[PDB]
């Protein structure tokens, strides 16, 4: 799980969470940590990070 | 009576069916009405 | 620019939208179907949606957990919206969901907000119907009317002179 | 069917994902017929192949697995097939000491009433587990 | 078939009121209707009379269960549209408008009705599932 804040996106803060099912999804803290985006990969995700 | 402008009446019939609800509707009658509309 | 000239119309980067845009107001694959819906795996679910067998469609949704049904309805609307040519197959899925989990769907606080995409999507297909029938009738009459409606003998002088 | 399902059936299907509901139902079968009590053992192999190939999941997998371990396991002729799959599952690097400890203690309990053939299987099987997870020397 | 075709031919010449009954004869079949209109309707007057009679009946009762007259109208127009609009009788045009008005309403009837046909379908199927 990784978190970034105060970046230039329309969203102020983003929360990215690995699933180990091939999915890493973006959650927004301001709206009660709700699902806003995600990506799929070939296999289980163990690590996720953003700049 | 409907089994025995009409679109407004049929629209009214559609309104009845929802107010009746899926439970209250009884199979024997519904078969006939299914035939009439068809 | 000449001041006499009238300014031209340019849409630029404006966002188009429609008035129906209510966003701000054995052999079964059930477990895969429940799996992908929970995890929002487009690749996994698309394989599930690839089945064209009606008996499979019924059996899969028959065992699907009723809460997961609602999100399935929402997602089919989106996949229909992006690709309308898949309208035919996907109504079947929406149909069998509706009849089996209809009792559950009744006991839901709100439906239109969560199923607005279907209603808008389904409405568009209806708006086509009156015009297509007119096209079919015109297309009917024409086909209806139209469905009802050397060397062997050659004589060459040169060859004859030759033989 | 289940015995040959993993090898002679799945690789030749065009969309093997269709088999899971059959396999999960097989893996979840509970019946009063004792001869049907071995079904989860056989169905497990095919299920794992599907999970490996397409990243598919079975809920509470280990808790279901802990249930399947029973004295009948030590006497069925399919014991060897089961343990082979157990080596793969219990080689996972995200297994807690308690989770491994339970599989250890239950198996040792079962070895008391087990054929020597099963005992010959368990004694090296346990040494691998204890070696893998050093905290369990207690 | 042949007898009714001749009878209808005679009545058309005789300006008989029984033309509707001849058209209402159940002996008519769709291939025969094509043969009659193509072969026997050679005069504009006969075409006008049939169209006036059939249109009047449908206008009076557009929802009649019997599909024969609608079959007659549909085949009459497809094969003799050029001759039909060639007719310059004012009454024929007036009869057309009346037929349009009744049929125009029927088109408005359909879209709500098709929903109701569906709306009953699940109630039947849902009832079947409960029985099972």
């Amino acid at each position: 799980l990784d978190y970034v804040e105060n970046f230039d996106s329309p969203m102020q803060s983003a929360l990215i969470a690995s699933s180990l099912d091939g999915h890493v999804k973006v959650f927004d803290p301001l709206d009660n940590f709700q699902v806003k985006f995600g990506w799929k990969f070939s296999g289980p995700v163990l690590s996720c990070a953003v700049s | 009576f409907i089994t025995s402008q009409s679109t407004q009446l049929f629209q009214l019939l559609s309104l009845v069916l929802d107010s009746i609800g899926l439970f209250s509707l009884e199979g024997a009658l519904l078969e006939n009405l299914t035939l009439y509309i068809d | 620019k000449d001041l006499a000239s009238a300014t031209n119309y340019v849409e630029g980067n404006a966002r188009v939208t429609s008035g129906d845009n209510f966003k701000h107001v054995t052999g079964t694959v059930t477990v895969i179907l429940s799996q992908a819906l929970q995890s929002n795996d487009h690749s996994l679910l698309e394989t599930v949606l690839n089945n064209r067998d009606e008996r499979v469609i019924r059996d899969t949704i028959f065992r699907l957990k009723p809460a997961l049904a609602v999100i399935l309805l929402e997602r089919l609307a989106e996949r229909i919206a992006r690709q309308t040519h898949r309208q035919g197959p996907l109504n079947v899925w929406v149909k069998w969901c509706l009849i089996i989990h209809g009792g559950y769907l009744v006991s839901i606080p709100n439906l239109m907000s969560t199923l607005s995409s279907l209603h808008s999507t389904l409405k568009r297909r209806s708006d086509l119907l009156p015009r297509l029938l007119a096209l079919d009738a015109r297309l009917d009459c024409t086909i209806n009317k139209f469905k009802t409606l050397e060397d062997d003998v050659e004589y060459n002088e040169e060859l004859d002179d030759a033989g | 069917i289940l015995l040959i399902l993993h090898k002679r059936i799945i690789p030749h299907f065009h969309t093997p994902t269709k088999l899971m509901d059959f396999l999960t139902d097989s893996y979840n079968l509970q019946s009063s017929n004792k001869n049907a009590g071995v079904v989860p053992i056989l169905a497990l192999n095919g299920l794992f192949e599907l999970m490996k190939r397409f990243n598919l999941e079975y809920p509470n997998f280990y808790m279901k697995l802990y249930q399947i371990i029973n004295p009948d396991l030590m006497h069925v002729k399919y014991r060897a097939r089961f343990f082979r799959l157990m080596d793969v599952f219990l080689s996972s690097t995200h297994l807690s000491a308690h989770l491994v400890a339970s599989f250890i203690k239950k198996l040792a309990r079962l070895t008391l009433e087990s054929p020597p053939s099963a005992i010959v299987t368990v004694i090296p099987f346990i040494y691998n587990l204890i070696r893998k997870h050093p905290n369990c020397m207690i | 078939q042949v007898e009714i075709a001749n009878i209808l031919s005679s009545h058309l010449e005789a300006n008989s009121t029984e033309i509707l009954d001849d058209l209402m004869s159940g002996s008519w079949t769709e291939p025969e209707i094509k043969k009659f209109i193509l072969t026997k309707i050679n005069t504009v007057d006969h075409l006008s009379k049939i169209f006036l009679t059939i249109s009047k009946s449908i206008t009076q009762n557009p929802w009649n269960e019997e599909n024969l007259l609608p079959l007659w109208l549909k085949w009459l127009l497809t094969l003799k549209s050029g001759e039909l609009n060639s007719i310059k009788d004012k009454h024929t045009k007036k009869n057309c408008k009346h037929l349009k008005s009744a049929l125009r309403s029927s088109e408005e009837i359909l879209p709500v009705l098709l929903g109701i046909q569906g709306r009953l379908e699940m109630l039947r199927r849902q009832a079947k599932l409960r029985e099972d």
